[PDB]
């Protein structure tokens, strides 16, 4: 867990999974915003903010 | 080098029970009511716990605490009436589950059938003690009648009743201990359902033909997870119609009156899912014989394997046994109706003949009819 | 594939709606009930409180002190040194509206 | 002995998705406050419960401030009377049940917070009782302080007829005929028994639409997974 | 077609599938509550507190 | 009891189709309704009769009960 | 023919867990405290359920309900102080059990070690919420301090503290929901202990030498059932000495005073088995840093396998790391003593040095010292 | 009405003051504690109570 995973193939793996990871992070962010009705963020969504 | 779903010790057993379990390809909707029951259990534990966050079991506050839940706790009436009608859904599903077992010969799986009888008794005990918790007129007087039924036991009966009461009558001690037993019992039921499934998976499921189906098994996950989920959605639909459109349909108005030990309700009927047994117990004048008949009306489920004389496991190919089965269902509906009615001229004789038919079908008519069916098939 | 997965995704959207409503209700039940939100929660006072008069109340279980310290007292407790106090505090900082100091009324010793 | 059961009245809230008429709830509170409350309690309803139902907050506060309430001991350890407040529950007409029965001919007037839910027949029953007083029929004699109500079990009620034409004045000018007063108070009593009635019905409508979407789509999901089994063909080719 | 494009862009990848569900769920809660509330307030027009509060 | 050690089967051939190749509700009404009616006809003379007798017993019991509370000229 | 002990599905599980389980022949008395823990758990469920038969969680009656339990319920003082001192015994056994795991490298069993961390947290939550239930001065104000600690959390601290309270402060709703959680949590603890033993039995027990013992395994039943019975009897002796000769040794007199939100006690301390953490949190001036340290002092148990730098598993053959282990135990004792003391000179600097030293030992001194020992052995 | 009756075995010990406020009014602002648990609710117990009284 220090440098056995430190190499060219591992940076390629990182870049390969970065778009999937970032999409999943956006999924988590949107789900967290929607589940909690986080007005801080949600006050910006054009039609959704009508709820507030 | 391995699939975690199969190698990991916890995922191994989850996988073997709910994913890679070989299930018959042809089990029908009547087989959904197992998962429904497991869902009902879970629902009762969830709502109940959230009810337990506000309920207080003192006799000066129990009715008030329930009123507080239904009037001031945010979405407290949702949780309250979800719990109340989920108990009724639990018993609907239980009766359908046991009826399926009787109809298809599932009791031939001895260990799981016996665990199921234990589970039936424990669920009944749980629901009975929980119904006292609101501390309404029906709660109090139903506890009074069904606890006093235990004095009919010879020699040790009165001491047993007074010990269960914690006193001379149903009162504060009874209410607090009933809250404690009601809290703890569903977890014992959870463990017993786990043992139940452990015993069931030793053979897998029976199927509607009553014939072993190892040549046509399918994985549980894609097929019966989605089938069980749709069954759960339908159960939720019925439960939510009850909760959100007729919350009080399956209840008695007199439990909205606080308990009054000096004023007996003109009628004292237990919950509907006890009424058949109530009717059975009211059929025979003797106290002790009445109690013994009430217990036998459920202990008789332990006799189904010994009373099986048919060459075929299921009643799919047994027209006369189906006739008798639906007579038994109609007779149980008759006993429920009769137990909901006063003890008066027509209902006494109706309930008496209904109780006699209840036992005479299971113990007498069903085995003889199966023997006749055997001979009609030249075996 | 689009027809099938469209069915699945619409199913998921409806299930997410239902789950959010259920979980929100169960979370909100643990949130302060309407009786809690209507008791000590707030207690607007009235102009009944006269000058330099401790009209007393029972909010939050705590007896509430409401006085109208008239000029001098305020200034006197500005004249009252901060370092001399055991609990270093400034009079104006204690009373946001100098004219009226509002302290919960209870001795802070046994 | 047979009993007379209440007919079914077309309450505006009878329908599956039909809410209560909140103007009838407001007039019904006026009826309770001015008629019933001298002898009946509503322990589980407070003035704050009226806000956003039949009264605004200022209006309900003035309604609370119209009464006086006893508050916890003062410094001297004496009780005292203070104006009502929104978080106060409806005043109890009698100090204890025994004084309640003493003020009657020995009868307890029930708490009305749940009377609609605690009776078979509900609002229909309460409307029938309030409007159903008549002189007893030949062969029937009642003791002193009892009144023949063919809808009350036993047909001998200790409550005298409480409502009559012009028993109160309604603030919207609604004529106070006996049946108008009874309808209003029975609406208010249904609300008092079930303050969640309207919200429960709105949630029921939402559940019905969500189910009318989810059940077909999950059924389609099950049949998509199961089509592999439902259409497969078997062939037996023994040697 | 519309559903082919839908699958190609928003459904094929599971993470994009989940994102579509999350955004759809947000907008569905908004729209379905708005529509069902309008239906319930039209069924009960003139009876609700919102309908009559404007006089008190 | 796991897949691979359940039974011995020989000479049985299964043909299956992907769910993405087939319809989920094929002939749902033109064929489903005749099958529902066939199943109903197959089970009705074994299920219905006891519930008919229950309806009769309920009707008679309720009616007789309400006639036993009526007044008699005696 | 079969031996039903080995063939029966339930008895097979029991047989493999406690009868025919191969166990190391040399595990010491320190390996007894597992079986003590599971016994303590059972005792807590047994007495608590009997307390819950009389206890009521309304703030107007909770303290009175407990006085009634100890004064009028038959042997209710026995059940009550058995429950309180059994909580203390639970934590004694837990601390000894975790210390054994640390000393002998038992944390190299990753899954059962991590489940044990979960169990430690859940037992702590259960004991904390149970101590509020008598609604004494210490109950109320300890709940007040410990729950308002959570306001230090950024952006959601106040909202989550108020949600846990169900109100603006610790009050009636908090007490009732704490009773509900206190009831339910030990059964989740039971499930986690079962998972814990499932993960342990995958490899079996470690032994004091730290060397794999498969060549010298003995059956569990005759040897460790009798040894665990002797250990249980000794534990019962200590517990009953507490219950019958100094019932109030490990408690606080201020909880015999009913909760007074107007008056606060001069000293607000947790129970003894929280003081080491209460010291650490109190050492840091920053509210949030203090809370993070109070959490890291128990989360750091998750780091032990990654901190292991020795070629050997246990501490049996490493004098220098034994020295550090006993320094760690002494530092935990001094943290407990500091947490029982006021925040004034000199206990502040002592608590600071002890709080630094705890982490400096676990995170730094122990790894470097294992490396030094490695080189002293020329590997 | 509420009445006055002779005490009984099942009756608890009489309270000198109707509420805490009357107790504090009678004792110069101080509420005299309940003595059911006074020995248990003090550090030092009956030793403390003896030394306090003497
Ligand atoms: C037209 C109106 C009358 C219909 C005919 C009724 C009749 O005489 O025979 C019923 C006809 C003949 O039954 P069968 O095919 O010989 O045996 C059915 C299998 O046992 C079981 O076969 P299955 O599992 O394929 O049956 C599914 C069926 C039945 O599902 C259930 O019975 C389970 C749900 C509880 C009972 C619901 C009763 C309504 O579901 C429904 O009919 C209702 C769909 C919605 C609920 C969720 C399923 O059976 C059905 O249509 C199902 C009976 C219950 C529903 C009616
Ligand atoms: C009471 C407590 C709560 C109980 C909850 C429910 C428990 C059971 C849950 C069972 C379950 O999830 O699925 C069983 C069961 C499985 O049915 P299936 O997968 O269509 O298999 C039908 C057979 O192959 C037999 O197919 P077939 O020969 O009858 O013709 C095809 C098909 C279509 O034909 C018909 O059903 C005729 C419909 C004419 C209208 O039949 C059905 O769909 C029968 C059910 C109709 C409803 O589901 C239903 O019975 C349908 C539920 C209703 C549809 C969803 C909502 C709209
Ligand atoms: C003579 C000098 C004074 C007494 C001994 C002082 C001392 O440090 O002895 C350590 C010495 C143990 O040194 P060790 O053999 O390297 O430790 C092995 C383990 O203690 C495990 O050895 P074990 O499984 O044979 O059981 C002995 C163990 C038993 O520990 C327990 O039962 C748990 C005690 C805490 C609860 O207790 C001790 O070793 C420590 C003393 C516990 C309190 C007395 O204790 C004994 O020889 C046994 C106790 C003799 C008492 C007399
Ligand atoms: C961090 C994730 C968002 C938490 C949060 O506050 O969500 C907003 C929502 C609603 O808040 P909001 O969006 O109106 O404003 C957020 C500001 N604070 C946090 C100060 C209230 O929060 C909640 O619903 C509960 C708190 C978070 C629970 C997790
Ligand atoms: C009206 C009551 C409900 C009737 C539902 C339809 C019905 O019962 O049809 C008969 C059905 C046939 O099922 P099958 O397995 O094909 O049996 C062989 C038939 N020749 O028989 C069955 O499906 C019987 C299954 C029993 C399910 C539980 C019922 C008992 C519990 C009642 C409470
Ligand atoms: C304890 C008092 C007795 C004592 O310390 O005995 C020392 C003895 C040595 O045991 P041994 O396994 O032989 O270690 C190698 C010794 N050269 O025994 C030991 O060192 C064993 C003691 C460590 C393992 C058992 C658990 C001890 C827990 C102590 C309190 C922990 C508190 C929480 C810590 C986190
Ligand atoms: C706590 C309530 C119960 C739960 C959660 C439960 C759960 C289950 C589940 C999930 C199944 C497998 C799916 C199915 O076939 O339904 C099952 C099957 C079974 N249950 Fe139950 N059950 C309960 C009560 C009972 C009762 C009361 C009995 C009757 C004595 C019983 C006897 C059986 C039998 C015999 C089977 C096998 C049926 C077959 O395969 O044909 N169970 N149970
Ligand atoms: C086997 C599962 C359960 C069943 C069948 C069951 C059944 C019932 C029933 C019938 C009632 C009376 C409902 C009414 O008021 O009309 C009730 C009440 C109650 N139950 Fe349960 N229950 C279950 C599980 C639980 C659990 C696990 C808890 C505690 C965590 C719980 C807590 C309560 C409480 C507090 C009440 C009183 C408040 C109320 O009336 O709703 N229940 N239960
Ligand atoms: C609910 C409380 C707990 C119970 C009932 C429990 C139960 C047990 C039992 C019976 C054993 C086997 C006997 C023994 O070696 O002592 C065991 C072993 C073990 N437990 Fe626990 N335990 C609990 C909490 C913990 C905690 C807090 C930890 C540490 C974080 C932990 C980690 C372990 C480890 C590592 C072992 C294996 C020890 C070895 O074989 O050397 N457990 N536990
Ligand atoms: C994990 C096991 C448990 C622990 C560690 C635990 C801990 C505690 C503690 C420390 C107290 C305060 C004792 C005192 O008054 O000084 C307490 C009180 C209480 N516990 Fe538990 N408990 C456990 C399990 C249970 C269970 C399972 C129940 C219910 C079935 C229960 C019911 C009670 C009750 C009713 C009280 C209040 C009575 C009293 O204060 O003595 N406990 N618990
Ligand atoms: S602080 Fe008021 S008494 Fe010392």
């Amino acid at each position: 867990m220090l440098s056995r995973f430190l190499g060219p193939r591992y940076r390629e793996l990182a870049r390969n999974w970065i778009p999937t990871a970032s999409m999943w992070g956006a999924v988590g962010a949107v789900g967290l915003v929607w589940a909690t009705d986080w007005r801080l963020i949600l006050d910006w969504v054009p039609y959704i903010n009508g709820k507030f | 080098m391995t699939n975690i779903r199969k190698s990991h010790p916890l995922m191994k057993i989850i996988n073997n029970a709910f994913i890679d379990l070989p299930a018959p390809s042809n089990i029908s909707s009547w087989w959904n009511f197992g998962s429904l029951l497991g869902i009902c259990l879970i629902l009762q534990i969830l709502t109940g716990l959230f009810l337990a966050m506000h309920y207080t079991s003192d006799t000066t506050t129990a009715f008030s605490s329930v009123t507080h839940i239904c009037r001031d706790v945010n979405y407290g009436w949702v949780i309250r009436y979800l719990h109340a009608n989920g108990a009724s859904m639990f018993f609907i599903c239980l009766f359908i589950h046991v009826g399926r077992g009787l109809y298809y010969g599932s009791y031939m799986f001895l260990e799981t059938w016996n665990i199921g009888v234990v589970l039936l008794f424990t669920v009944m005990a749980t629901a009975f003690m929980g119904y006292v918790l609101p501390w309404g007129q029906m709660s109090f007087w139903g506890a009074t009648v069904i606890t006093n039924l235990l004095s009919a036991i010879p020699y040790i009966g009165t001491d047993l009743v007074e010990w269960i009461w914690g006193g001379f009558s149903v009162d504060k001690a009874t209410l607090t201990r009933f809250f404690a037993f009601h809290f703890i019992l569903p977890f014992i039921i959870t463990a017993l359902a786990a043992v139940h499934l452990l015993f069931l998976h030793e053979t897998g499921s029976n199927n509607p033909t009553g014939i072993s189906s190892d040549m046509d098994k399918i994985p549980f996950h894609p097929y019966y997870t989605i089938k069980d989920i749709l069954g759960a959605l339908f159960m939720m639909l019925i439960l939510l119609i009850l909760v959100l459109f007729s919350p009080d349909l399956l209840g008695d108005p007199d439990n909205y009156t606080p308990a009054n030990p000096l004023n007996t309700p003109p009628h004292i009927k237990p919950e509907w899912y006890f009424l058949f047994a109530y009717a059975i117990l009211r059929s025979i004048p003797n106290k002790l014989g009445g109690v013994l008949a009430l217990v036998a009306s459920i202990l008789i489920l332990i006799l189904m394997p010994m009373l099986h004389t048919s060459k075929q496991r299921s009643m799919m190919f047994r027209p006369l046994s189906q006739c008798l089965f639906w007579m038994l269902v109609a007779d149980l509906i008759t006993l429920t109706w009769i137990g909901g009615q006063p003890v008066e001229h027509p209902f006494i004789i109706i309930g008496q003949l209904a109780s006699i038919l209840y036992f005479l079908i299971i113990l007498v008519l069903m085995p003889i009819t199966s023997i006749i069916e055997n001979n009609l098939l030249k075996w | 594939k689009g027809f099938s997965y469209l069915i699945t995704a619409t199913t998921t959207v409806g299930v997410a709606y239902a789950a959010k409503n259920a979980v929100s209700q169960f979370v909100s039940s643990m949130s302060a009930s309407a009786d809690v939100l209507a008791m000590s929660k707030i207690e607007i006072k009235l102009s009944d409180i006269p000058e330099g008069k401790n009209m007393a109340f029972k909010w939050r279980g705590k007896p509430l002190f409401v006085r109208h310290r008239t000029k001098k007292e305020i200034d006197q407790e500005a004249a009252v040194e901060v370092s001399q106090l055991r609990d270093p505090q400034h009079d104006l900082e204690r009373v946001k509206k100098p004219e009226w100091v509002i302290l919960i009324g209870v001795c802070t010793h046994l | 002995d047979l009993e007379l059961h209440a007919p079914s009245y077309p309450w505006s809230h009878r329908g599956l998705l039909s809410s209560l008429d909140h103007t009838s709830i407001r007039r019904g509170f006026q009826v309770y406050k001015q008629v019933c409350s001298s002898c009946h309690s509503m322990d589980y309803v407070a003035y704050r419960h009226l806000v956003g139902v039949c009264y605004t907050e200022e209006e309900a506060k003035a309604l609370a401030e119209e009464v006086e309430v006893q508050d916890g001991p003062n410094e001297d350890g004496e009780m005292f009377m203070r104006p009502g407040k929104l978080s106060d529950y409806f005043p109890k007409p009698y100090p204890n049940p025994e004084a309640a029965r003493a003020a009657n001919n020995g009868a307890l007037p029930p708490d009305l917070s749940y009377i609609v839910r605690a009776r078979h027949g509900g609002e229909d029953y309460v409307f029938s009782l309030l409007t159903g007083y008549c002189e007893p029929p030949t062969g029937v004699s009642l003791r002193e302080g009892l009144y023949f109500n063919p809808y009350f079990p036993g047909q001998a009620i200790a409550m005298a007829p409480p409502i009559y034409n012009e028993v109160l004045e309604f603030d919207d000018g609604t004529p106070a005929t006996m049946s108008q007063v009874a309808k209003d108070v029975c609406t208010f009593l249904r609300w008092a028994s079930e303050p969640e009635h309207d919200h429960r019905k709105r949630m029921g409508l939402k559940m019905l639409m969500m189910m009318g979407l989810l059940l077909p789509l999950v059924y389609a999901m099950k049949r998509h997974k199961w089509s592999v089994l439902k259409s497969r063909k078997l062939a037996y080719r023994p040697p | 077609t519309l559903t082919a494009r839908l699958y190609s862009l928003l459904f094929r990848r599971t993470s994009t599938f989940a994102l579509t569900i999350a955004v759809g769920a947000l907008f569905f809660e908004r729209a379905f509550d708005q529509g069902a509330d309008a239906i319930y307030e039209h069924i009960n027009q003139g009876k609700l507190w919102k309908h009559i509060k404007h006089k008190y | 009891r796991e897949f691979g050690h359940l039974t011995r089967m020989r000479h049985v051939i299964t043909y299956s189709l992907s769910p993405f190749e087939q319809r989920a509700f094929p002939h749902y009404f033109t064929k489903g309704i005749p099958n529902v009616l066939r199943r109903t006809r197959a089970c009705i003379l074994r299920v219905a009769p006891p519930f008919v007798v229950f309806y009769l017993v309920y009707t008679w019991g309720t009616q007789e009960f309400e006639k036993s509370k009526r007044k008699n000229p005696a």
